[PDB]
C-alpha cells in the first residue's frame, strides 16, 4: 500500500562527457547516468488518480531550467528591476537533450499507460516504474516542439473546460513538422514552413475534438488578442537564437472548410532583447551567427484558450494562449505522479 | 492590505476615447491576474475581461466585440483600460478587480473580495444644455377628495443635478421632487410634484424655483389652471 | 446562463431576507454586497463559505442548480442590492430596500396633459401622477385610444418618506407631436393593494 507524496526527485540522462554543448555541460554536474536495462511494473487492476494540473513535478523540473538557463545563457547586459548587470555572452551550443525525473529511495513514480487519457481522473492501466521517459527540456510559447504524441487520438486537455482561465493543452497525435531557416546573406530575419496540407488536416481534427467537450458548437481560431511578442508570437529557441514568428497564417478559418493546400510561410525575427520568461527584466544577447541557420521540429502540441463572455451566440473563440512555461512541462509529465511507500 | 485604487472619473463624447488606469499595491503583483467589471446603472455586472501581469496576454469579453484594450505596467505596477467607441450603452462604472487566495505561481481564482472603488464614465452628445421648465396644469377639476395636484416638469438638461424649492423654499408641506432619469437624449429630466387644497387656487400663486449650478441657469415658473 | 430571482425585496429592519439563484453549470458560486454607490463586497463564495468580517446572521446554501443567500434581522447596512456570482457570469441581482410596515393606503391618481408651451417642441409629454400609497407594490399602464403602450413610458419613485411611511410615482409617456395629435383619449391606469379596483383618470386631447 502506499499515498501520493511529494519529495525531491533526481535526474538521469545519456549527456555527452565530451561535449560543450550546454545541456550536456548543465547534466554532467546535475544528472546521473541512466538504466540500461529499466524496470517497468504493470499493475493488475489498480487503479489510481492522476492531475497533471497538480504535479510537483512539473515545478521541480522548472527550477532546473531556471538554473540551467542562469548559468550558461547569460547576457551581454542584464536589466532587471532597475539595475544593469553586464556580464559576457559568449555564443554556446544550444540543443535540448532528453532528461529522465527519477524517485529516490522509499518512493516510486506512478506512471498512466492509458491511451486518450485526458490527464485528470482514474487511469486503469497502470505501472510502476523509477524514472520517467527522456523529456527534453524544449521551451515555446504556442505550439509544443519535440513533444511526445497521443497514443490514440488526439487529446484535449484542461483542468476545467468550463472555466475560460484554465488553459487548454490539445495533445496531438501526429507530428506536423515545421522547418525554420534563417538564410545565409537584414541579419534578423527569419521565417518558418509548413505543410499546409498536413496542417490543415490536423488543425481540422482539433475542432471535431473541441466539438465533442463544447456541444458541437462553431470552432472559430484568432490570433492573440494582446501581450508581449513572446505571447502574440510563436518564440522558442533555434540555436542558441530566439525566434519570434507571427502565427496569423496557422490559424487559418478559411482551410478549415481550397486554395490553401500549399506550404504556409511564416515572417520570423530574430531578437537580441528578450523578456525574459522567468520573469523579471530585460536581457540582451549578441546578435545572431552567421550562415543558414535551421532548426526542422515536430509541433506535437498546441495551447490554447477559449475568449470568456456572457454572450447567447452558438460559437466558441479560441486563441493559442499559455501562460506558464510550466505547461508545456505538463503535457510530457501528465502520466507521471510521486507516491511514497507506505 | 491589498489596495486597489483607480482613475478618477470624467465626461465624454459619442466617439471618443478613455483611459481608467489602476494602481496596485500591498501585494505581489506578478502572482495575480486583474479583472475588469463594468456595470452600467441597473444591469448586473458585466465581465469585461482579464490580463496576466506575467506575459499580457488578454482574455476579452466576446459580449463587447472590439471596444476594449488591456495594457499593464509590471514596474509601476498599473493596470489600464481603453474604452473605444464611446456610445450610449458605455456610460457605465468601471471597476479594477482582483482574486483572493493564492500560494500559487499563477492566480486566477474568479474569486473578487479586493475592489477598486470604481470609475464613473458619462457618454453624452456634447453639452451642457440648461433646464427647461414646462408647467403641469392640475387643473380642469378632480375628484375623490379634492386637493389639487400640480407641478413642473425639469425636462432636458445636462449634467447632474438640479434644486427645485417651491416659492422660495416656503412651501415644503407635501412635496415630491422625483429623482432624475436619463433619457433617449442622453440628457436629464424630472418632475416636482405638490398636492394642494383645491380651494385657494384661485388665490394663492404656486412658483417652483429650478436651479442648475452647472448650466448656470436659475428659473422661476409659475403654474396655475388653464382657461377654457 | 444564471437566473437570480427575485428582482426586488421590500422587507423590514429585523425580518428575514432569502435570496436565490439558479445555474446551468455546476462550478462554485458567490455572494456580494452593493451598498448604494459603493463598490460591491464579498460575503459568501464556494456555495455556503463566509468572507472576512460578515456576520453569522448570513448563510449560503446550495440546493440542485440553484443557490440560496439567507439574511436573518435586516441592519440598515444590509439593505442595497445582491448579486450571484458564477465564473464570469452575473445575476440579475435582487434590490433588497428597506420597507416599514404600515396600514394599506389607496393612491391618489392625477393625469397631466403636456403643457402649451412643450407642444411648441414637438415632444408631448403626458404625465401621471400616483403619490402617497402603500405598500410599493403598484402597476400602471397607458391607454391611448383605449390600447395598451409600450416602450415609451418611463417611471421614477420616491423613497419611503420620513412621516406618512407613504410612496409617490412618476409616470411619464413620451409621444411625437404628430403622434400626440392623431389619437383624442389619453388615461393611465392604477393597479393597486388599496384599490378595489383599477382607477382611470381620463382626459381628451384639447378640450379641457
Ligand atoms: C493497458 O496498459 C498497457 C500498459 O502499457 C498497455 O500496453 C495497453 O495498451 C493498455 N490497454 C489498451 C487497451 O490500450
Ligand atoms: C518527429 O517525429 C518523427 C515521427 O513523427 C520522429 O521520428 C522524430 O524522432 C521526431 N523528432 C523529435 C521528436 O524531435
Ligand atoms: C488522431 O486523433 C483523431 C482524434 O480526433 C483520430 O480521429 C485519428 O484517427 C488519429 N490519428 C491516428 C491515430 O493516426
Ligand atoms: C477528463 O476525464 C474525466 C473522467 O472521465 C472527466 O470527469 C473530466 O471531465 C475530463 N476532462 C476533460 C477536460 O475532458
Ligand atoms: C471545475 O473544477 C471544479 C474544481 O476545481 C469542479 O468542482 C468542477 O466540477 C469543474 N467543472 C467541470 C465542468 O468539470
Ligand atoms: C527546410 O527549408 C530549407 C530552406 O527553406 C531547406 O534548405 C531545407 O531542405 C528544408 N528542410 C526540409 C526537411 O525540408
Ligand atoms: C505535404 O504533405 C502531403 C502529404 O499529405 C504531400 O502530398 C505534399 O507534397 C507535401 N507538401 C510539400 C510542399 O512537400
Ligand atoms: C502578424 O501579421 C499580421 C498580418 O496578417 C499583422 O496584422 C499582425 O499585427 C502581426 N502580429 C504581430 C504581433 O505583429
Ligand atoms: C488563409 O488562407 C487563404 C487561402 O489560402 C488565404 O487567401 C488567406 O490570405 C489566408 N489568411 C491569412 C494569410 O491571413
Ligand atoms: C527539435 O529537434 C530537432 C531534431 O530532432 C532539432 O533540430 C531542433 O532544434 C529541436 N527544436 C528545438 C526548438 O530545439
Amino acid at each position: 500500500v502506499w499515498k501520493d507524496a511529494d519529495t525531491t526527485l533526481f535526474c538521469a540522462s545519456d549527456a555527452k562527457a565530451h561535449e560543450t554543448e550546454v545541456h550536456n555541460v548543465w547534466a554532467t554536474h546535475a544528472c546521473v547516468p541512466t538504466d540500461p536495462n529499466p524496470q517497468e511494473i504493470h499493475l493488475e487492476n489498480v487503479t489510481e488518480n492522476f492531475n497533471m494540473w497538480k504535479n510537483n513535478m512539473v515545478e521541480q523540473m522548472q527550477e532546473d531550467v531556471i538554473s540551467l538557463w542562469d548559468q550558461s545563457l547569460q547576457p551581454c547586459v542584464k536589466l532587471t528591476g532597475g539595475s544593469v548587470i553586464k556580464q559576457a555572452c559568449p555564443k554556446i551550443s544550444f540543443d535540448p537533450i532528453p532528461i529522465h525525473y527519477c524517485t529516490p529511495a522509499g518512493y516510486v513514480i506512478l506512471k498512466c499507460n492509458d491511451k486518450n487519457f485526458n490527464g485528470t481522473g482514474p487511469c486503469k492501466n497502470v505501472s510502476s516504474v523509477q524514472c520517467t521517459h527522456g523529456i527534453k527540456p524544449v521551451v515555446s510559447t504556442q505550439l509544443l516542439l519535440n513533444g511526445s504524441l497521443a497514443e490514440e487520438e488526439i487529446i484535449i486537455r484542461s483542468e476545467n473546460l468550463t472555466n475560460n482561465a484554465k488553459t487548454i493543452i490539445v495533445h496531438l497525435n501526429k507530428s506536423v513538422e515545421i522547418n525554420c531557416t534563417r538564410p545565409s546573406n537584414d541579419i534578423r530575419k527569419a521565417y518558418c514552413e509548413i505543410n499546409g496540407t498536413k496542417w490543415n488536416k490536423v488543425l481540422k481534427q482539433v475542432t471535431e475534438k473541441l466539438k465533442e467537450h463544447f456541444n458541437n458548437k462553431t470552432i472559430i481560431f484568432q490570433p492573440p488578442s494582446g501581450g508581449d511578442l513572446e505571447i502574440t508570437m510563436h518564440h522558442f529557441n533555434c540555436r542558441g537564437e530566439f525566434f519570434y514568428c507571427n502565427t496569423t497564417q496557422l490559424f487559418n478559418n478559411t482551410c478549415i472548410g481550397k486554395g490553401c493546400n500549399g506550404t504556409i510561410t511564416l515572417p520570423c525575427k530574430i531578437k537580441q532583447i528578450i523578456n525574459m520568461w522567468q520573469g523579471t527584466g530585460q536581457a540582451m544577447y549578441a546578435p545572431p551567427i552567421d550562415g543558414k541557420i535551421n532548426c526542422v521540429s515536430n509541433i506535437t502540441g498546441i495551447l490554447l484558450t477559449r475568449d470568456g463572455g456572457a454572450n447567447n451566440t452558438s460559437n466558441e473563440t479560441f486563441r493559442p494562449g499559455g501562460g506558464n512555461i510550466k505547461d508545456n512541462w505538463r503535457s510530457e509529465l501528465y502520466k507521471y505522479k510521486v507516491v511514497q511507500i507506505e | 492590505e491589498v489596495r486597489l485604487r483607480q482613475s478618477g472619473a470624467g465626461f465624454k463624447k459619442p466617439g471618443a476615447s478613455v483611459r481608467v488606469s489602476c494602481e496596485a499595491s500591498g501585494y505581489t503583483f506578478i502572482k495575480y491576474y486583474l479583472h475588469w467589471i463594468r456595470q452600467v446603472p441597473g444591469g448586473h455586472p458585466e465581465w469585461i475581461g482579464w490580463i496576466n501581469p506575467r506575459g499580457g496576454q488578454v482574455n476579452y469579453s466576446r459580449q463587447f466585440p472590439g471596444k476594449f484594450t488591456m495594457t499593464r505596467d509590471t514596474i509601476r505596477e498599473t493596470a489600464y483600460l481603453d474604452v473605444r467607441g464611446l456610445t450610449s450603452d458605455d456610460t457605465a462604472v468601471y471597476y479594477c478587480v482582483r482574486t483572493a487566495d493564492c500560494e500559487r505561481d499563477p492566480c486566477k481564482g474568479w474569486v473578487f473580495p479586493h475592489w477598486g472603488q470604481g470609475t464613473l464614465v458619462i457618454v453624452s452628445p456634447a453639452s451642457t444644455k440648461g433646464p427647461s421648465v414646462f408647467p403641469l396644469a392640475p387643473s380642469s377639476k378632480s375628484t375623490s377628495g379634492g386637493t389639487a395636484a400640480l407641478g413642473c416638469l425639469v425636462k432636458d438638461y445636462f449634467p447632474e443635478p438640479v434644486t427645485v424649492s417651491w416659492n422660495s423654499g416656503a412651501l415644503t408641506s407635501g412635496v415630491h421632487t422625483f429623482p432624475a432619469v436619463l433619457q433617449s437624449s442622453g440628457l436629464y429630466s424630472l418632475s416636482s410634484v405638490v398636492t394642494v387644497p383645491s380651494s385657494s387656487l384661485g388665490t394663492q400663486t404656486y412658483i417652483c424655483n429650478v436651479n442648475h449650478k452647472p448650466s448656470n441657469t436659475k428659473v422661476d415658473k409659475k403654474v396655475e389652471p388653464k382657461s377654457c | 446562463v444564471l437566473t437570480q430571482s427575485p428582482g426586488t425585496l421590500s422587507l423590514s429592519p429585523g425580518e428575514t431576507a432569502i435570496i436565490s439563484c439558479r445555474t446551468s453549470q455546476y462550478g462554485s458560486l458567490a455572494w456580494y454586497q452593493q451598498r448604494p454607490g459603493q463598490a460591491p463586497r464579498l460575503v459568501i463564495y464556494s456555495g455556503s463559505t463566509r468572507a472576512a468580517g460578515i456576520p453569522d446572521r448570513f448563510s449560503g446554501s446550495r440546493w440542485g442548480p440553484d443557490y440560496t443567500l439567507t439574511i436573518s434581522n435586516l441592519e440598515s447596512g444590509d439593505f442595497g442590492v445582491y448579486y450571484c456570482q458564477q465564473y464570469e457570469f452575473f445575476g440579475q441581482g435582487t434590490k433588497v430596500q428597506v420597507d416599514i410596515k404600515r396600514t394599506v393606503a389607496a393612491p391618489s391618481v392625477f393625469i397631466f396633459p403636456p403643457s402649451d408651451e412643450q407642444l411648441k417642441s414637438g415632444t408631448a409629454s403626458v404625465v401621471c401622477l400616483l403619490n402617497n400609497f402603500y405598500p410599493r407594490e403598484a402597476k400602471v399602464q397607458w391607454k391611448v385610444d383605449n390600447a395598451l403602450q409600450s416602450g415609451n413610458s418611463q417611471e421614477s419613485v420616491t423613497e419611503q418618506d420620513s412621516k406618512d411611511s407613504t410612496y409617490s410615482l412618476s409616470s411619464t409617456l413620451t409621444l411625437s407631436k404628430a403622434d400626440y395629435e392623431k389619437h383624442k383619449v389619453y388615461a393611465c391606469e392604477v393597479t393597486h393593494q388599496g384599490l378595489s379596483s383599477p382607477v382611470t383618470k381620463s382626459f381628451n386631447r384639447g378640450e379641457c
